[PDB]
């Protein structure tokens, strides 16, 4: 549980989690879709490498909603919510034998 | 075995006296003192102060305000402000004094200290009252 | 003039001396409370009058306090008499709070202790423990300086012997110090209403 | 009570109790009941 | 699957633990109020 | 409130009787780019915003479903 | 570079959802389009039964009225608590730097001084032999 | 009136079970970065140090670095019963490992210890002062029953004021229509009660299990 | 006709901490109505004198050095908990005592 | 048939048990007014304290309210 | 907000066309369907009536046992007809 | 019939908790007392939580009734 | 008979409400008395506060006692 | 011959009830004690109140041992 | 026979009457407890008051019990 | 074999009389720490008297105990 | 057949004891009160004893509703 | 199969008189709390009567659960 490989303080500066300190990469929003299975099999896929994506996504959750200095409920309520969804998406099979029609 | 102290700041009724039991109204409620009492110290509030003398005649003397102290030892101190007997109290002069504390009160409006002091002359007016009566 | 003012202060003897027939069981009643609880301790209060030509009353006064400031110097002092403020002025101006004065002239009642124990209780001073310097009486020709320690609320909240007396709450014990205090006050005013006339009335006399 | 709680210490109650106490004693004893100050 | 639960509750307490123990807020109160204490001076011959 | 409604004043109106050519042309670029191209050329946001848009137009097929069968929680 | 931090959070849209989610849709359909997107997969949620409106969607609205409740009664009194507390930090905080700047040029005139006891030095010994 | 529902405490609900509704605490964890803190950050330092100032009293010698663990325990409690509360999230305490794992290990590691450092405490504590000689041996075994059986008693309290809670939800729940706007109004307005009180009871909940583990630690 | 500079005598000494001067000042007063050793004693203050000018250099160079590490430190308001940790090294660690609120 | 009559009986004798919370809040809310009584200026932590009993004492009651559901309609 | 610009006439042609196409097919699947709920809804009727007398007649068999079980435990007299 | 028998006897054994009620009543309103010999200024607020401690004592009698006649009727 | 035999079962379980109607009745002319001793100077206003809450407890014993008479009769 | 059997269930039932009164008893005259260790000079009303309260709360466990006798000799 | 065994039943069902009884005897001589330690020198009337008032709530638990074996036996 | 378990029944029924005794007992022991707390110096009395109320409450509960066993046992 | 019957009877019977728990906790909270309108500075000592209280009364509640769940599923 | 069936009533039954010792244990932590406020000096004196007085009452609960367990086994 320390600094990635790729990060050095002597080069790079103060450690921002919420940062990719690897090769400069192509933006996931601008892939030109003729070679995204390319950019796709490009990252690792291993879980550490996903876990280290999951953590850079959160912190990049943390450093707009959360670190700033007025930081709201926006936040807490997004994860109440967001996670009232994916269990909702977990609970799925229960839901769907109740229901409310019959024939829908 | 009680040694009883009733002493008004101009009249001393009991010096250390010998008294079977001592009524007192205060704020903690009245209560009754009887020897081997429990310590406790209670502040008077208007009321008859009745005596139980040994003799079996009982003495029944008014307060104005004061604090009464029960010792370990059976012994008591109600020290008063003023206490004259039940005996002599002018009944329309108690209720004059209260009717000029319900005007004062009623006239007070926002005065929160004439108010107050209006409350504690209807309490006074009440216990005298009530006190002239026997 | 001093032996015509030798039967003035007779005549404020026989109305200082017969009126100690009953000041002097109410402070004795008020201090077996205190005579129970035991406590051992500021608070400093002068006794006197804002006459002159007292002989050295207010010199054995002045001379007590003298003796109380090598002690506890971050006392605050309330004095009744103009005599002790202005001794004490020149050596302690920096903490003279406030002193009630016009007294003296008439003989006391309790509405002037209840008066010294407001003026005390209600500056806002942090106080726990004191004393009230007074001048006692002894005899005629000669008398003795003493003092009444005297207590604060939170002194008697506090103490170890108090456990024992009941029905107590924050109200009782707040309203039974401000008139103890006021009832202690009036014993010794009356008692030193009493030395500061009988052992002025034979300083006339000396010179008669 | 009301005492208190408006400011007012027992002192000043004292002394209203202890006026409204002389005062009942009008015919014979409201003279030699007061020593005034 | 109660092993897999006690598992994973300890390892939400352990996570919960090392949260707490790392929430503080480190202040800085080492000023220069020793250093003005320190007024070494030379004495004199006589 | 208001606002909202000027707003979908603004940006909800039906398709006028005088621009079919130009529908048309848009709905034949579509489908002559999407058989031959330009759908390999197009970036993860933008074609993410085609297929937002595609599904906000579909919306409106189950809304006008719910519309065109009484209750909208389901037939009955 | 040095990460910076902003005064304000990501703009928040409709209590919690992103503003950005909104204005990602402006080159297409404006401003009632992401509303429509939201009504009509609402509706479309809710008409196949996909979202079902049992027991537990009867508590998240009693858990929404007190929610909102909540916030919109105590935000103001919390936060404004909070953010005294991160200002008297700094208070505490520059009590440290602005105290140790000024503490350390009293030191000087501590050490300035202590040479002036040996500028004044030489003189003490040109004083000492006026006696003879 | 009409009737209600159950089994929704299922662990099986899909192939990402229900594992996944215990680590929510995780999301819910304050992350600090900046040096001058943010507001959750402040509000939540001065919760658990005057949580530390209140419990300062009865921590003892023997655990006096062990505050930090009911400090956690309480954090574990508080966020298993507030976001279980939330409608599409179960009831982790439902089954009962969470609670063992909650509860019993350190009551073992309490009375391990009471056992082995100080075993006239343990054979004292059982006998009440003052007690005499025909007094004794109900009392011991009744003390004895009673304190073997305590820690399950307390998971079990601990588990079941929140099936109670959740029970009664469900079943006000269910009991509501969506014609009616009365009756859908006064089901809403009365789980908002409802939920009112299992929120307090919870916090007091746990509020009880840290000053229970903070006095069991000073014995 | 001989005097001195009383004034800053008087002023070099930090008057209790060198009171030896106003025992001098007593004696000197009376002498108003062995020098070889002077000498040699101020060939010894001369010696004395430049190496306490020279500590005093030295303490002012690290005084200075101290400011410029106040200086060179960013601001306690875009400054992390790494920021902090690096500028202050007092830190927390894994070999430091056990503490509640470290 | 004798299993959901014995469950009717179950379930009524399960609700008795909101007795005691029903007489557990009555001594809170009266002890509060006797509380209030003395030092009123304590008002708002009393109330606290109130609440913080009678929420204890209601779920109690809720308690026996869940065991009569329990039979009633879900064992 | 941002001053609005007129979508371009695809988003509004295809949502106005999926609007009318839903309208339509709501409605033709709403009258097959209740075409369908109706026959369904009468056989299940039926079928329900039937199930329903059967289960009656086996809950009164049922009944009759549990009340014969009960007299011979608890010692109760045995009415002739129960 | 074995199902409404059922019915009579749980609501009977329901309406126990109005017992419970009834206690905590009684407890409230001699607390007013005993609370209104001490401080007699303070009827107004006195008689308030005397008022709201009876609703709630109230509050569980008629939770324990409802669930009576819920037992007859109802369920 | 089973039925009527359980409307009597019912009617006997229902009224232990005058149970706690007795001890609310008990907690209310005690602490009358116990506020009474306490400054008797209220003793028409202490005394109504009695009748008050005694009326309140039976009340309460007699809505369990209209339960035991309307199992029987009525419902 | 189940009919007199729950007449006997029911009146065992009823007599509960009496349980309340001896508890408000308990309570009234434990009141009397508190309330006459202080004022000893007011025996002659605090015993007509604690006479007047033992009075009540028995009279309601009498109300329900007559309920007792309603359900086994009246109805 | 089920006429004795309901006998058995309603004797069960009225020993549960002893538990007020029981209950106020503990309430009164908690309450002499409290009433010796404020003015213990009334030691003897305090006492006495206590004796009447364990008697009159062993009377309600001796009703209790009568009913039960009157139940069982006379009844 | 009914009235086995009736004698069964009764037992269980009987076994309720005991949660009296330990009110009793709870209330007797709450107030001996309240009347010790004031006039401390009274603990040999005290304590004489807090064991008599325990005693009888013991003695109440134990009756109950009895007569659960005796309705088992001997009848 | 009856035994899940009696089960049912049995758990609904055993759940009632949590009405002392209740009733324990109402009078720990409403000590409290008491215990805090004089010397509020013994408020975190006051409060831990309350707990514990608390916590011993919810004990013996849940032992009830313990035994009753043994009673219903596993036996 | 009536004997088992009457075994489980019986347990319920008796475990129903544990509320009077929870109730007990309430009681005496309570009034620890009101004799705690009062006279804090005497903390360990007044804790170890807690201590009794909550044994006493447990060990009159756990003689209610004991004859719960005994019915339910070996009677
Ligand atoms: C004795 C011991 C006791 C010790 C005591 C110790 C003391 C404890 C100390 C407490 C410390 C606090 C703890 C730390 C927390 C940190 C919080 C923080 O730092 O934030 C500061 C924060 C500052 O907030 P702020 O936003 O800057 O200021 C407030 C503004 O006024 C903002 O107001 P506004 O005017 O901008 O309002 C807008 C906003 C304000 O309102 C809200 O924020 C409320 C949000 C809802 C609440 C939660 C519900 C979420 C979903 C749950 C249900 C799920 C099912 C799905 C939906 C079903 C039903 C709809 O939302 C709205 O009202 C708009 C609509 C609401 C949107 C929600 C969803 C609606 C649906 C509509 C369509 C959307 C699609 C949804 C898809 C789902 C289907 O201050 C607070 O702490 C506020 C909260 C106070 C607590 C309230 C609760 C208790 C009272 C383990
Ligand atoms: C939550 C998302 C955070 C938003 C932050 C953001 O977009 O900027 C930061 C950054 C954007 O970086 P960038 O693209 O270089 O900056 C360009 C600008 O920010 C400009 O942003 P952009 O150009 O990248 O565009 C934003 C993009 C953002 O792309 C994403 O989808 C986020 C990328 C990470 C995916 C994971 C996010 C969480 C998954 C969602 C499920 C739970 C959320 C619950 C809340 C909503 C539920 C209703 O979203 C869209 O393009 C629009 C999404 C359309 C779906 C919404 C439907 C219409 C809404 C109308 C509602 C009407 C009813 C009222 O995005 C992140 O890295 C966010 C990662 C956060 C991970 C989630 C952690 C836990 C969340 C709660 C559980």
């Amino acid at each position: 549980g320390d600094y990635p490989a790729e990060y050095n303080p002597k080069v790079h500066g103060p450690y921002d989690p919420a940062r990719f300190y690897g090769k400069a990469d192509v933006p996931l929003g601008q892939v030109k879709l003729g070679e995204l299975s390319q950019w796709l099999g490009r990252r690792n896929k291993n879980p550490q490498a996903v876990a280290a994506a999951v953590s850079r996504g959160w912190w990049r959750w943390q450093h707009k909603y959360v670190l700033p200095r007025k930081g709201g409920i926006a936040p807490y309520i997004q994860l109440i919510v967001g996670c009232s969804i994916f269990f909702y998406a977990i609970n799925y099979g229960k839901m769907v034998a109740h229901r409310q029609r019959k024939y829908h | 075995q009680m040694a009883f102290t009733f002493a008004a700041p101009s009249q001393v009724f009991y010096n250390n006296a010998n008294i079977r039991q001592v009524d007192v109204p205060s704020f903690s409620g009245s209560f009754g003192i009887l020897p081997a009492h429990v310590a406790t110290l209670a502040v008077l509030k208007p009321g008859v102060v009745t005596v139980y003398q040994e003799d079996g005649s009982t003495k029944k003397y008014f307060v104005s305000s004061g604090t009464v102290t029960v010792n370990d030892d059976s012994s008591v101190q109600v020290l008063a402000e003023e206490a004259v007997p039940v005996e002599n109290l002018d009944l329309q002069a108690a209720r004059d004094i209260l009717s000029k504390a319900q005007s004062d009160v009623t006239s007070a409006g926002a005065d929160m200290l004439k108010l107050a002091e209006g409350q504690i002359a209807v309490e006074v007016g009440e216990a005298l009252v009530k006190a002239a009566e026997g | 003039i001093t032996q015509s003012m030798k039967m003035v202060s007779a005549a404020k003897y026989t109305k200082a001396e017969r009126e100690l027939r009953v000041a002097k069981p109410y402070g004795q009643g008020a201090m077996k409370f205190y005579e129970k609880t035991e406590l051992k301790g500021q608070l400093i209060i002068a006794i006197s009058s804002d006459r002159g030509l007292c002989g050295a009353v207010h010199s054995s006064v002045g001379r007590q306090l003298k003796a109380d400031l090598a002690a506890n110097p971050d006392t605050m002092v309330i004095c009744v008499g103009d005599k002790i403020r202005n001794i004490l002025q020149r050596l302690y101006g920096n903490n003279l709070a406030m002193v009630c004065n016009d007294f003296g002239r008439r003989p006391p009642v309790f509405e002037d202790a209840t008066k010294v124990a407001r003026a005390v209780l209600e500056s806002g001073m942090e106080f726990t423990n004191g004393k009230i310097v007074y001048n006692a009486f002894r005899s005629v020709v000669s008398f003795r300086t003493t003092d009444i320690p005297v207590f604060s609320k939170n002194a008697i909240e506090s103490a170890d012997s108090i456990a024992a007396y009941d029905s107590l709450d924050s109200d009782v014990i707040q309203s039974y110090v401000e008139y103890s205090l006021a009832s202690l006050i009036y014993y010794t005013m009356k008692e030193n209403a009493t030395s500061e006339q009988s052992s002025r009335m034979t300083a006339m006399d000396n010179a008669s | 009570s009301g005492r208190r709680g408006r400011h007012v210490d027992f002192g000043a109650s004292v002394d209203f109790e202890v006026h409204m106490m002389r005062r009942a004693l009008k015919p014979e004893l409201r003279n030699e009941a007061i020593k005034r100050e | 699957p109660w092993i897999m639960v006690f598992l994973v509750s300890m390892a939400l307490l352990w996570a919960i633990m090392t949260m707490v123990f790392f929430l503080y807020q480190p202040r800085s109160v080492s000023s220069a109020k020793g250093f003005s204490d320190r007024t070494v001076y030379l004495n004199w011959k006589w | 409130l208001a606002t909202f409604l000027k707003y979908a004043k603004v940006e909800l109106t039906p398709p006028g009787p005088a621009d079919v050519p130009k529908i048309q042309e848009g709905i034949q670029n579509l489908i002559h780019s999407a058989k031959t191209g330009k759908w390999k050329q197009v970036s993860v946001r933008e074609a993410w915003l085609n297929t937002l848009i595609v599904t906000e137009i579909a919306m409106w097929f189950f809304v006008g479903e719910c519309i065109g069968k009484g209750s909208v929680i389901g037939y009955r | 570079p040095r990460p910076l931090r902003p005064v304000n959070p990501g703009k928040v849209r409709v209590g919690f959802v992103p503003e950005e989610w909104f204005t990602f849709f402006y080159n297409k359909t404006g401003v009632t389009g992401p509303y429509v997107l939201g009504a009509g997969a609402l509706t479309f949620l809710l008409s196949k039964e996909i979202y079902v409106v049992e027991h537990e969607f009867y508590t998240g609205v009693a858990i929404a009225i007190m929610g909102t409740y909540g916030v919109k009664k105590f935000g103001k009194q919390i936060a404004d608590y909070a953010d005294k507390g991160i200002g008297e930090i700094e208070q505490s905080f520059k009590e440290y730097q602005d105290s140790s700047k000024i503490g350390f040029e009293e030191a000087i005139t501590l050490e300035e001084r202590a040479q002036k006891s040996a500028e004044a030095q030489i003189m003490l010994f040109q004083a000492k032999r006026e006696n003879v | 009136m009409m009737a209600s529902l159950f089994s929704v405490f299922d662990p099986t609900s899909s192939f990402l079970s229900n594992w996944l509704s215990m680590l929510i605490p995780l999301l819910f964890m304050v992350m600090s970065f900046w040096l001058i803190p943010s507001r959750p950050q402040f509000l939540a330092k001065s919760v658990l140090m005057g949580l530390n100032r209140e419990m300062s009293l009865l921590m003892g010698p023997a655990s006096f670095g062990a505050n930090i663990l009911v400090i956690a325990l309480f954090l574990f409690i508080l966020f298993n019963n507030f976001i279980g509360l939330f409608p599409y999230i179960f009831t982790a305490t439902s089954h009962l490992a969470v609670t063992l794992s909650l509860a019993v290990p350190l009551w073992i590691s309490f009375i391990l210890y009471t056992w082995i450092k100080e075993t006239t405490n343990a054979l004292a504590h059982l006998v009440p002062l003052g007690t005499p000689a025909p007094l004794m041996p109900f009392m011991v075994l009744m003390e004895i029953i009673s304190n073997m059986i305590r820690p399950i008693t307390l998971s079990v309290r601990l588990a079941a004021n929140m099936i109670a809670g959740h029970l009664l939800l469900t079943l006000l729940g269910a009991q509501g229509t969506l014609e009616n706007l009365y009756v859908t109004s006064i089901v809403v307005f009365s789980q908002i009660i409802l939920l009112m009180l299992e929120f307090s009871v919870a916090i007091i909940q746990s509020y009880v299990f840290m000053t229970l583990m903070t006095l069991y630690a000073s014995e | 006709r001989s005097s001195i500079d009383w004034a800053k005598m008087a002023e070099s000494v930090p008057e209790s901490q060198k009171a030896m001067y106003n025992q001098f000042k007593a004696k000197s007063d009376g002498y108003i109505r062995v020098s070889s050793q002077i000498d040699a004693q101020e060939a010894e203050a001369k010696k004395e004198i430049t190496k306490f000018i020279q500590e005093s250099r030295g303490r002012i160079e690290n005084y200075k050095a101290e400011l410029g590490k106040l200086g060179q430190m960013i601001p306690f308001e875009h400054m992390t908990l790494e920021d902090f940790f690096e500028a202050f090294p007092e830190k927390v660690l894994n070999p430091d005592p056990p503490s509640p609120n470290v | 048939d004798i299993d959901s009559a014995a469950k009717f009986i179950g379930a009524g004798a399960a609700t008795v048990g909101v007795a005691g919370s029903g007489a557990g809040i009555g001594s809170v809310f009266g002890s509060l007014i006797i509380g209030y009584a003395r030092n009123p200026s304590l008002k708002q932590q009393l109330f606290s304290y109130a609440i913080l009993g009678f929420a204890l004492s209601e779920a109690m009651g809720l308690f026996c309210l869940m065991m009569a559901f329990l039979l009633l309609f879900a064992f | 907000f941002a001053p609005p610009v007129n979508v371009s006439p695809l988003i509004r042609a295809g949502r106005y066309g999926a609007l009318v196409v839903g309208i339509v097919y709501g409605s033709y699947r709403f009258g097959s369907l209740q075409k369908r709920e109706n026959e369904w809804r009468v056989e299940e009727a039926r079928r329900k009536v039937i199930r329903d007398a059967l289960n009656a007649e086996n809950k009164a068999k049922a009944t009759r046992e549990e009340m014969l079980y009960l007299a011979k435990e608890t010692g109760v007299k045995v009415p002739e007809n129960f």
